[PDB]
């Protein structure tokens, strides 16, 4: 659920 | 001290949201980041702000909008706010076609380019990775 | 006259050259922490001072939760860069 | 757990990309200034703003004298960068 | 708490790196008035009850010994660290006497993880050289 | 007598 930019 | 803050406006919030990219960049939707831009447009309406969202920008999009705020007449407002919501790396934010290089949009507000925001505070908040490295931290 | 780079405020969201994380049904750990804190201190602290919470809570608060064990159980410090040359307070009076 | 770049504070000279000024005798103008407000200051103010005090003097007292024209007339603003998690007082 | 604890029995180090005199292989000119920010350096953090540590005109090689070796310390009983670095340089480089050191290389013997008497304390990096060759020319207000 | 860094 953590993505990252 | 401290900065004037009682001009008759608080100034100006862009949101630069952008979420969908087109797969020739190689860069994935940015699921969340709608519920980002609209906490920050209440946020920032609390402030007293004038609050224009912008969503999904082209690097060319980007770079006409900075410019054009820059044109705008700031003389009655105390100071200057512009989120990027986006991909990026050191130094750059992802329109939505492709990558463009942070100094080029905060150049435009330069204290000699834009006279009328000079000596008036100019936040750039910035939502992007910066490169590839990781905190694993450390425990306490 | 001031220099041309005076009064600039650079907040971001994760320290140079690092990945920056968001929640994929929340948001980003940043602007969430920023917002909350924006909303509780505008009215008595310092800019800095928020983002200075907004530091603490996004290095203290969220771990990573990711499938990928690549991704898994990593933390973010934001970066605040001030060129600024006096105290910002959003209130008045 | 922390992240393990938390808690530094990188107090700049100037900006990034740019020259750093310095007096032939009286020191750089930011060692100065940044020598002036904490002997001013550490007794009431907390290090940000102290830093941002710094940043005010460096940016509006000061102003390069160079015989060579590229260099003279020329301005500097310390860059702040602050990972830090807490208020920083010296008392 | 919103404040760093600062009353530890020791406020911590101030390591003052001061490179005034550098290689004839480098070309660089001497960094005259740096002895001067030394000597205000060494006051102004004596005032603030820091241990200083001077030196003068390391090498690339001896800043890096230094900061590992002043890294292996322990910090248990100080409140922070404080780092001065006056010399020539470059975006995200510092110069020894005989050529570049990245200033990463010089911070990450502190990071949390690498000097655990550090971990959660303020360590302060206060860095006077260039970063680069641009110029402000300023604007009139 | 400014000079650079």
């Amino acid at each position: 659920i953590t993505v990252a930019d | 001290n401290s900065y004037k803050m009682d001009y008759p406006e608080m100034g100006l919030c862009i949101i630069i949201n952008n979420k969908n990219f087109h797969k020739s960049t190689g860069m994935t939707s940015r699921s969340g980041t709608d519920v980002d831009a609209a906490n920050l447009r209440e946020t920032f309406r609390n402030l007293k702000y004038e609050v224009r969202n912008k969503n999904d920008l082209t690097r060319e999009e980007i770079v006409e909008l900075m410019r054009d705020v820059s044109k705008e007449d700031h003389s009655k407002r105390s100071s200057f706010v512009c989120v990027l919501l986006s991909h990026g790396e050191e130094g750059i934010i992802f329109g939505t076609n492709g990558p463009v290089d942070l100094k080029k949009i905060t150049n435009f507000f330069r204290g000699d380019r834009c006279r009328s925001l000079t000596g008036k505070p100019k936040l750039f908040i910035i939502q992007a990775c910066r490169g590839t490295e990781l905190d694993c931290g450390i425990e306490t | 006259k001031i220099p041309v780079e005076a009064d600039f405020l650079y907040a971001y969201s994760t320290a140079p050259g690092y990945y920056s994380w968001r929640n994929s049904k929340d948001g980003s750990w940043f602007i969430q922490s920023l917002c909350a804190m924006l909303k509780q201190y505008a009215d008595k602290l310092e800019f800095m001072h928020i983002l200075t919470r907004v530091n603490r809570k996004v290095a203290t608060e969220f771990e990573s939760f990711s499938f990928d064990a690549t991704f898994h159980a990593k933390k973010q410090i934001p970066c605040i860069v001030s060129m600024l040359t006096k105290e910002l307070y959003f209130y008045h009076h």
